[PDB]
RNA sequence: GCCAGAACGCGACGAUACUACCCGCACGUUGUAGACGUAUAAGAAUAGGCUCCGGCCUCGUAUCCUAGCAGGCGAUUCCUCCGCCGGCCUCGAAGUGGCCGUCGGUAAUUCGCGUAUUGCAAUUUAGACACGCGCGGGAUCAAAUCCUUUGCAGACGACUUAG
RNA sequence: GCAUCGGUUCUGGCGGGGGGAUAAAGGCCCAGGGAAUGUGGCUCCUCCGGGAGUGUUAUAGCCCUGGGUGUAAUACCCUCG
């Protein structure tokens, strides 16, 4: 069983432009540009009208039908980020043994690092590298927090997730021992 | 069918199967082939697939003395596509001995055969036998990973060929402007006649 | 892989490299580089200087020629050695300037190497004739009892593996083998004037 | 294979205490008539205390489809053998007549479920009428209002003896 | 919000496109069977574009610039021949560049020995005015 | 003046014997006549005559160079080889060696 | 990193007596997995490209070259095309191509003499790579082994040295 | 080597005859009956391409039953050259 038809659409609005060559996808808008490669995956785009954009896939098999919604999600997600971006707020736990960061300026590069000491009382000192387009700051809203922001919702995420696998306890029970940094909340920076 | 004295095969794009079974052919009728970018050709399926059926070869080695009569790994790109050519051909007898001696392969383009045609064989090539959506994967990045030494000197070199090529379609594409003028400027104003004779005959 | 495509080679040689090139040096006629050094002092050495802008326009490594002045030790030998030191340098130009202004001048050593040093040392091992298994990889000897000997391997395979296999110790020839011993220390450089 | 319908009528043979027996008639696709009759003895066997030996066939004759320049949609009704026991299924086929789909059906079946020729027997062949009565989901679409469709990514057709062509192809047909 | 998309756009495979036959013949499509055969015929007075009623397969057909407008689905052959020749389907086809290159074909097969000996000669003097204009052209750069 | 060529005739190669699959028949031959490719442009080439020449050591009638002669015979499978016999089976050493096919028996 | 180095894998340099070396052409005993127009350089995508910016693309079924005693001798005509040398630039992945100049040849048009007899077919003995020779010009005047000796080496050869 | 014949064999082209529902379809013509993936009209919404409803040939056309043109043509099978 092969659909002959399926189509999906996305709206763009009037504040930035967007240009599509050989599938290769550019978004530039007041925030920024990003760009990103979907030459593995076979979609025929086309502008249907003023302000929407069209995208279908002819003789396509179940399989293959079902990346044709992920493809528009992900596009979707650099509209926004370039018009609102992405920020993620992070809080310590711990019982016994305070959680220090220091949350060092550019290192002769754009790349942010986070070094984090006093874990359950361990002589390490461990480092974290972010990458390039992420700021981290030290909120003053209230105890705990750490804020991190950019423009690409990968790049953003991806290093959060780093922060949280690197502070982990090993040989004891973890029911008991919940010790670690753990993500919280999700969110815009605008609105 | 056509008897040329030596005919040079680009190697970028074709499966390495397909084009193997083509050339073994060739060689046993009394033809010539030259093959070039040995380490573009491509194998159907995905990259981890390629390394488990390689490591399987690795295993295999005379156990009394490793020096003698064990199955030889060669590691070079060019050199995986011949031992793919040298299982379709009985090299074991003088007449198939004299087939291997019409086959060059190499990396890259050698200064020999560049500034030369290289025609392309229909029948192994990637984009009309694959069903889109399939994965691939390239010999040149096997390679690197069992313990080829020069990658990155021929990606180097490559590049200047390539460079130098740039300058000489300046000016084969200033010849060609050229020649477009003077036919439609001479045509016009001296033949009377030949020009409707000539279009009546097909030219 | 790599290969070397120009080499050039001082004016005057002393009688010392000399020596080196011939198998029979009392009888010979010595005319080791006499045709090769008029092409000093012959159209102001074009051919030379050519050969020098040729390395600074398709080379990427420079290693320079030199050898020992064997005839200031109490060796009997009086052939000198010869080997390649390369060059680690800022820029392909600045190796040949640097190699260039160095023909037929001395070198010291305390300009290469200094006080406190960590090297390594290549040579050939001492060597010895031809030696059995008991000393030559160190197995266990047999009882005292043994006929037929007792410095032996018992047992040197199976029977379906069908050959003697090449990991099975055997006698042979032990010593004067290449080998390169690592991570050496220097205490103290003397000078000679001293 | 290549099959075409067939009517045959076969018959009791006549004895002195029942002159004049019943008739029966059927529909069978075959290739030929010489396997035509077979099938009939077999199906007939089945039903009534008939053979061959003591029976015999009144007429043959060839059925051609009326109007074989129409499309129209067909239903199937038909029973096989499985690898362990039996089953009936109920399947729907799109074409200019009612040979061509007990010949894709036939092909359909030894495909998907394994199903070879000796063990299938039809029931019932009937053209659907009206567009309302069409079940499966693999055929609404192709009834669809205004349907229109590109081919994208066609290979060209080049001459199998012409290798080393000097130029790269295109597949924007 | 400028927007630049550069893809591909094929031809539809919809009712009244005129396909090109394998061997040089012209169909209309009346009826789409599956996504591999249609059901189409061409009414044409000339034989040699002529052919009859039934079902072609979509992999041994071309697909022409041309289409029949607001032809109804699953007419008969007097209703397409009325269309055919309305719109003028054999004067369109005519003027085609895939047209004037088989006939630019046609006349190179039929060429007796002695005509290929009168070509030859009739290309040199051309050719021989070229190389003037050539050579005048070079020099003046 | 005059700077074309001399050539009256069709080259083709010597591929093998008639054989199965491990027996070989060293009576006929198979060669490959360019340029053609179906079986129907093969049937313009029977019965014409084909030349097989090659250089000797020995000089014998004032010449050095002998030749073998043949005819064709019936077409080959579906590729356009055909089929040949010769006086004297070729020497099976010119597998790939090239032959003359010449154009004699016209019409 | 480290150990061996294909004894039929490769590169740079030194000195080369004995024609062993280089240049020119002169023939030909002799060799070859097989000339007979052995004619064609962009890169990249294939659910997209090329361009002389007007347009063009299923198709190499294309382009260049192609007449004359195996291709003669003259004329009317025409400034095209081809070749051997020489001088400047350039080329290193296994080093190639360009420009200029001298000289020799030349149907784009149209003509005048010669072809026979190889007898009604019989390869159309014609190409380029090596190698052996014969001339006449240039340059050149070397090494290795045995032997005596050494012990950083050693069953014997071999190896490190000296004469 | 060529021309005229004999035996065996492979492979092309052309002219006829018969059968079936005396093919079935199909083109043109006559008579009757229907419907929608509803042509043209009419209504409403959308100007942003167009969409929704009503309703049986009009400014498109389709399906079913019977007759003439017919001993129509063509496909398949067999057969004389």
């Amino acid at each position: 069983m092969r659909y002959i038809h399926s189509e999906e659409t996305i709206p763009v609005p009037e504040n930035l432009k967007v240009s599509i060559k050989s599938r290769l996808v550019t978004v530039e808008g007041p925030r920024g540009k990003l760009q990103k490669d979907l030459s593995h995956i076979a979609v025929n785009f086309s502008v249907v009208k003023k302000g929407v954009i069209g995208l279908e896939i002819h003789h396509g098999s179940r399989k293959d039908v079902a990346a044709l919604r992920t493809v528009r999600t992900i596009i979707n997600n650099m509209i926004i980020g370039v018009t609102k971006g992405f920020k993620y707020k992070m809080r310590y736990v711990y019982a016994h043994f305070p959680i220090n960061v220091n949350v060092e300026k550019n290192a002769e590069t754009g790349c942010y690092e986070v070094e984090i000491r006093n874990f359950i009382g361990e002589k390490i000192v461990r480092k974290v590298v972010m990458a390039p387009g992420v700021e981290v700051e030290i909120s003053k809203a209230q105890k705990d927090e750490l804020i991190l922001s950019g423009n690409s919702l990968e790049a953003v995420s991806q290093s959060a997730a780093d922060i949280q696998q690197i502070c982990k306890v090993r040989n004891k029970d973890i029911r008991k021992f919940l010790d670690g940094i753990y993500v919280s909340e999700k969110g815009n920076i605008v609105e | 069918s056509s008897f040329e004295s030596v005919v040079v095969i680009d190697g970028k794009g074709h499966l390495l199967g397909r084009l193997a079974s083509i050339v073994a052919k060739q060689l046993l009728s009394g033809q010539k082939i030259v093959v070039v970018r040995c380490e573009a050709l491509n194998i159907s399926g995905e990259f981890f697939r390629a390394k488990l059926k390689y490591h399987a070869y690795l295993r295999k080695m005379t156990r009394y003395n490793p020096t003698r009569g064990g199955p030889f790994h060669f590691r070079a790109p060019s050199r995986i596509f011949y031992k793919a050519v040298r299982g379709m051909i009985p090299h074991k007898t003088a007449r198939g001995a004299a087939a291997l001696e019409r086959l060059k392969v190499f990396e890259g383009v050698p200064p020999p055969y560049d500034k030369k045609k290289k025609m392309v064989v229909p029948q192994a090539l990637r984009v009309l036998r694959l069903q889109p959506g399939r994965k691939y994967c390239t010999v040149g990045r096997l390679s690197h990973e069992v313990g080829w030494k020069y990658q990155d000197v021929v990606a180097r070199l490559e590049e200047r060929r390539k460079a130098k090529g740039a300058a000489y379609y300046e000016r084969k594409k200033l010849a060609a402007r050229q020649l477009s003028e003077a036919k439609k400027a001479a045509a016009a104003k001296v033949d009377p006649k030949v020009s409707e004779a000539l279009a009546a005959y097909g030219y | 892989g790599l290969r070397s495509l120009t080499t050039v080679w001082a004016e005057h040689l002393s009688d010392e490299v000399k020596r080196r090139f011939y198998k029979n040096w009392y009888k010979s006629k010595k005319k080791a580089f006499t045709k090769y050094a008029k092409k000093y002092a012959e159209n102001n050495g074009a051919s030379i200087t050519r050969e020098l802008e040729r390395i600074k326009k398709y080379c990427t490594v420079v290693r320079v020629l030199a050898h020992t002045q064997i005839r200031k030790t109490p060796l009997k030998q009086k052939k000198a050695h010869l080997m390649e030191i390369q060059i680690n340098g800022g820029s392909v130009a600045d190796k040949v300037e640097f190699g260039r202004s160095l023909f037929e001048k001395p070198v010291t050593i305390d300009t290469i190497f200094e006080k406190d040093e960590m090297i390594d040392v290549i040579a050939v091992t001492k060597g010895h004739g031809f030696v059995g298994v008991t000393a030559r990889w160190g197995t266990k000897k047999l009882p005292r009892k043994t006929h037929k000997g007792l410095r032996k391997v018992a047992c040197i395979g199976a029977w379906h593996p069908s050959h003697v296999q090449w990991t099975v110790a055997r006698a042979g020839q032990m010593g004067y083998h290449h080998r390169t011993s690592v991570n050496h220390k220097i205490y103290r450089i003397g000078k000679g004037d001293d | 294979g290549r099959l075409q319908e067939y009517q045959v009528i076969g018959r009791h043979l006549p004895t002195e205490a029942n002159p004049n027996p019943a008739l029966y008639r059927m529909r069978i696709f075959a290739p030929n008539e010489v396997v035509a009759k077979s099938r009939f003895w077999y199906f007939l066997r089945g039903l009534k205390k008939v053979k061959k030996a003591t029976g015999e066939i009144v007429s043959v004759n060839v059925i051609s489809e009326k109007h074989p320049l129409k499309v129209k949609n067909f239903g199937i009704w038909l029973r096989y053998d499985s690898r362990s026991g039996t089953h009936n299924m109920y399947k729907e086929y799109r074409e200019t007549s009612r040979v061509a789909a007990v010949e894709a059906m036939y092909a359909d079946m030894a495909a998907r479920h394994r199903a070879r020729f000796r063990s299938i027997h039809i029931l019932k062949v009937v053209e659907l009428e009206k567009t309302e009565d069409v079940k499966r989901p693999y055929i609404k679409q192709l009834v669809a209002k205004n349907l229109s469709f590109p081919l994208p990514h066609r290979v060209p057709k080049i001459s199998t003896k012409k290798i080393f062509s000097a130029k790269r192809p295109s597949t924007f047909s | 919000a400028e927007i630049n998309v550069e893809a591909t756009s094929w031809r539809r495979v919809e009712v009244g496109r005129v396909l090109k036959l394998e061997n040089g013949s012209l169909a209309a499509i009346v009826e789409i069977i599956d996504h591999k055969r249609v059901l189409a015929d061409g009414p044409s007075s000339d034989p040699k574009l002529a052919t009859p009623r039934g079902i072609v397969p979509l992999s041994r057909a071309l697909l022409t610039p041309i289409v029949i407008p607001k032809l109804p689905r699953g007419a008969r052959t007097g209703a397409v021949k009325k269309a055919w020749e309305a719109y003028g389907v054999d004067a369109k086809w005519k003027e085609t560049n895939w047209a004037k290159k088989q006939l630019q074909q046609e006349r190179r097969q039929s060429l007796t020995d002695f005509d290929r000996f009168k070509v030859m000669r009739l290309k040199k003097q051309r050719r021989f005015e070229e190389r003037k204009a050539l050579a005048k052209i070079k020099a003046a750069a | 003046p005059s700077e074309a060529g001399h050539r009256l005739y069709v080259k083709g190669r010597h591929l093998s014997y008639q054989r199965g699959r491990r027996n070989t028949h060293p009576k006929t031959s198979l060669i490959k006549i360019e340029g053609v490719d179906d079986t129907a442009a093969a049937n313009f080439y029977l019965g014409k005559r084909v030349a097989y020449v090659y250089r000797a050591q020995k000089e014998v009638r004032g010449t050095k160079i002998r030749v073998i002669w043949g005819k064709i015979t019936r077409p080959h499978g579906n590729s356009g080889v055909v089929r040949a016999k010769f006086t004297h089976p070729l020497p099976a050493r010119s597998f790939g060696a090239s032959v003359r096919i010449m154009l004699y028996p016209s019409s």
